[PDB]
């Protein structure tokens, strides 16, 4: 404005919700998903 | 960016995850002095955790639940839901014997009182915005 | 038979004028006169009528006597003068009719096959849509008592045609027309309550009266029965009327979304034109 | 561990307290723990087995039980305890609602009316 | 005479009413249902009798009391209800 306080201090978006679950789990992923194969 | 690593680990049902963020970028709390939320929050952790596994398993062993939650004690799975059930979190009836958690699910009432509600603030909002309109129209 | 009775306002005007004939000169009894009819198909439909002198003597009670000369000659005037009307039936103002009026339409049957008579009501108090429609009919009984004559009730409607309802809507000069949907309906909606309510609260004060005082008989037959018939619908849930809540609330559903939609195109084009109008426009002013 | 809730874990952090002055504050916090056990078990539970109830209110066969099995009731079974009946009340509603829900529309026509 | 409805009714009453065996009930009730004094269907897995509509007949004294009370009963009831509807719209008609 710049008056008073603040002077003082589809889209992708949805889906990145799902991809941060994503980031934080299970990775993407690859190499687990194949070393999990001979593991048992 | 800390700020965000914090949602991130909130919105998870993981305490283990929760209890890292606070020790690691505690620092930047202090200057905003945010710590008020930090020790109400975990109520909230723990509730949407027992939210999943509520909808997302059909009946669930209150033994064998405490370790993926890390809750460590059989007592405290009790405690959990106790609350859950008096705030109105999980409908579920659970039997102690062993004991076991059984949960059902329930409908059709629904689409009754829920949109009738949100009604209730969207004709009124709209009918504000014609009032609105209106007077700003009026001028000429 | 007849299902239901067309009674224009200017045919009934006719009988109210005529009250205002033998008003002044009185004194007792009501107003009798012969019913001009229109039939086009088994809805029936009134168009003019005619009065005729009636006296009522008292002791001698149930004694009653029409003019059939001058019936005649003003029935053969209005044949005249249109081919397509006819005697339907007769009528009289009421309020209510009298046990003797069983007979009056036995006279007349010579004229019509079926004589409809038409209460009339002169000044409008209670309890709604006006005036009344009789037929005359035999339903004899399960009791095999002698064939008793009595009157059954046909529905009545107000209506008219073209010429007729421009004078009627052009001298009331009074309450808004309609309007359809805004005051038409919500003003109707009280009325189905408050007309609803004051029917069934005089019919029901009378059943309990008919029990303490008018006995014979009274109750029975017609009464019990349709009793029962009363205590057929409680009527709710348990339970499908539970089931109809959602779907009458999701029936709601898209009406509200709509009603968003458009409320938003309104404040679209009138606010986005406005605006430009008002600022654009007296910028060039000053 | 008000928001666990607590119960057991305060009870273990009860009997280690420096303190000080705050036996006065913790006999008064033992009994309004006390009553919201009572409260909290049920609703809903279906059972709950006499000893494992034991457990949690200490002692050994105390009066506070029979003062909540007149408190509570709810019901005493033998060796057992019960929730009935049912869970509890059985709340439908059926037509209740059905007064409330005509009525809200009554209000939300007049909504439309004063648009109108 | 059931106050009900409640209107459904049972095997066993109708055995014990009737002193019949349970394989003549069928007939029993069936016949009703030719002659039109009665509509209820009737469910045979449970055999149980599930009764709609009803027959009424004559009256009794009791009968009328219980009428004209279970009767004004609707009338105080729909009065009451719908001067709310006319309540919450009595100030936006005027």
């Amino acid at each position: 404005m710049s008056e008073k306080k603040q002077p003082v201090d589809e889209d992708n978006w949805d889906d990145d919700n799902v991809e941060d679950d994503f980031s934080n789990q299970l990775r993407a992923e690859l190499e687990k998903h194949g070393y999990k194969m001979e593991t048992s | 960016m800390p700020y965000f690593l914090l949602t991130q680990a909130v919105r998870t049902g993981n305490l283990a995850k929760f209890n890292q963020v606070l020790d690691q970028f505690g620092e930047k709390f202090q200057a905003d002095g945010t710590y008020t939320l930090i020790i109400r929050l975990r109520h909230n952790v723990i509730k949407t955790g027992v939210r999943m596994i509520s909808l997302s398993y059909s009946r669930i062993s209150l033994a064998d639940i405490a370790q993926k939650l890390q809750l460590d004690s059989p007592e405290d799975a009790e405690f959990i839901v106790a609350k859950a059930i008096r705030d109105g979190v999980i409908e579920a009836s659970i039997n102690h014997e062993k004991g076991y958690v059984q949960s059902k699910e329930m409908i059709d009432i629904y689409s009754t009182r829920e949109p009738q509600l949100a009604f209730h603030q969207r004709i009124s909002f709209c009918l504000d915005i014609h009032n609105m309109s209106v007077k700003a129209m009026r001028f000429p | 038979a007849v299902q239901k009775v067309v009674v224009h306002p200017l045919v009934l005007l006719s009988v109210v004028d005529h009250f205002n004939r033998i008003g002044k000169v009185g004194n007792q009894k009501r107003v009798v006169g012969v019913l001009l009819g229109s039939w086009q198909k088994k809805v029936l439909d009134v168009s003019n009528s005619f009065a005729v002198p009636f006296d009522e003597d008292d002791k001698d009670d149930s004694v009653w006597f029409l003019d059939h000369d001058y019936l005649e000659n003003m029935y053969g005037m209005f044949k005249k003068v249109n081919a397509r009307e006819r005697i339907v039936g007769w009528y009289h103002t009421g309020p209510k009719l009298h046990k003797n009026d069983i007979a009056i339409n036995e006279l007349m049957k010579r004229y019509c096959p079926n004589s409809v008579l038409v209460i009339i009501d002169v000044k409008p108090k209670d309890l709604g849509l006006p005036t009344e429609a009789y037929i005359s009919v035999e339903e004899v009984h399960d009791d095999g008592t002698p064939t008793s004559k009595t009157f059954e009730h046909v529905t009545s409607e107000i209506g008219a045609e073209e010429a007729e309802e421009v004078g009627v809507e052009h001298l009331l000069r009074d309450i808004k027309d309609t309007t359809v949907g805004t005051l038409s309906q919500r003003i109707t909606n009280q009325v189905h309550g408050l007309k609803g309510l004051n029917s069934k609260l005089l019919d029901i004060r009378s059943y309990l009266e008919k029990v303490a005082t008018g006995k014979l008989p009274i109750n029975h037959q017609i009464i019990y029965q349709l009793q029962d018939v009363f205590n057929l619908l409680p009527d709710v849930s348990l339970q499908e009327f539970v089931k109809a809540f959602y779907l009458k609330t999701n029936d709601q559903m898209v009406v509200v979304y709509l009603a968003s939609l458009i409320r938003s195109v309104v404040a679209l084009h009138n606010l986005i034109n406005n605006k430009i109008a008002n600022r654009d426009a007296e910028k060039k002013e000053g | 561990y008000l928001m666990e809730g607590s119960y057991n874990k305060v009870f273990l952090a009860k009997g280690n307290i420096p303190a000080e002055s705050y036996t006065f504050f913790i006999d008064i916090l033992l009994d309004t723990i006390r009553d919201e056990i009572a409260g909290c078990i049920e609703k809903a539970y279906e059972k709950i087995l006499f000893t494992e109830a034991t457990r949690i209110l200490f002692f050994n066969t105390p009066k506070k039980m029979t003062d909540y099995a007149k408190k509570r009731g709810w019901v005493l079974g033998p060796n057992n305890y019960y929730s009935f009946a049912s869970q509890q009340q059985k709340p439908e509603d059926t037509t209740i609602p059905s007064t409330e829900l005509a009525k809200q529309v009554i209000e939300y026509a007049r909504q439309l009316e004063m648009i109108v | 005479t059931r106050p009900a409805n409640h209107r459904q009714l049972t095997f066993e009453e109708i055995a014990k009413s009737a002193k019949i065996t349970v394989n003549e009930v069928e007939l029993l009730v069936m016949k009703a249902l030719s002659v039109g004094l009665v509509k209820g269907s009737i469910d045979e897995v449970d055999k149980r009798v599930h009764m709609t509509w009803v027959q009424p007949r004559v009256l009794d004294l009791q009968q009328i009391k219980g009428m004209k009370d279970r009767l004004e009963f609707w009338c105080t009831d729909v009065k009451s209800m719908e001067m709310l509807v006319e309540h919450q719209a009595h100030d936006i008609l005027t």
